């Protein structure tokens, strides 16, 4: 279910799963899941509240910020 | 899978620029 999990210093940690999904867990204790096939995105907060977002919904800028990081992070990966 | 890892840059690019134009 696990593949690699890679530390990224100042952001946290990204893992990628067989199902073809990252999973990130941010030095801030949130938490983003994301996947290929997937039209939604899975967010943690610190406090362990977890809220779905679609592709069609104006995100919390919070949350567009740690997308851009993954963003980011998906880019280094090549 | 450098596949489904590619689609998942694809997808979170059109959400981003989805995301400015909103």
């Amino acid at each position: 279910q696990l593949l690699k999990s890679v530390f990224v210093k100042n952001v946290g940690w990204a893992t990628q799963l067989t199902s073809g999904a990252v999973w990130v867990q941010f030095n801030d204790g949130s938490q983003l899941v994301v996947q290929a096939g997937v039209s939604s995105i899975s967010y943690t907060s610190p406090n362990g509240q977890t809220t779905r977002y679609g592709e069609n919904e104006k995100l919390p800028d919070y949350i567009k910020q740690k997308l851009q990081c993954l963003s980011s992070i998906l880019l280094m990966f090549s | 899978q450098d596949r489904q890892l590619r689609l998942l840059q694809a997808q979170i690019q059109r959400l981003l620029e989805a995301q400015s134009l909103m």
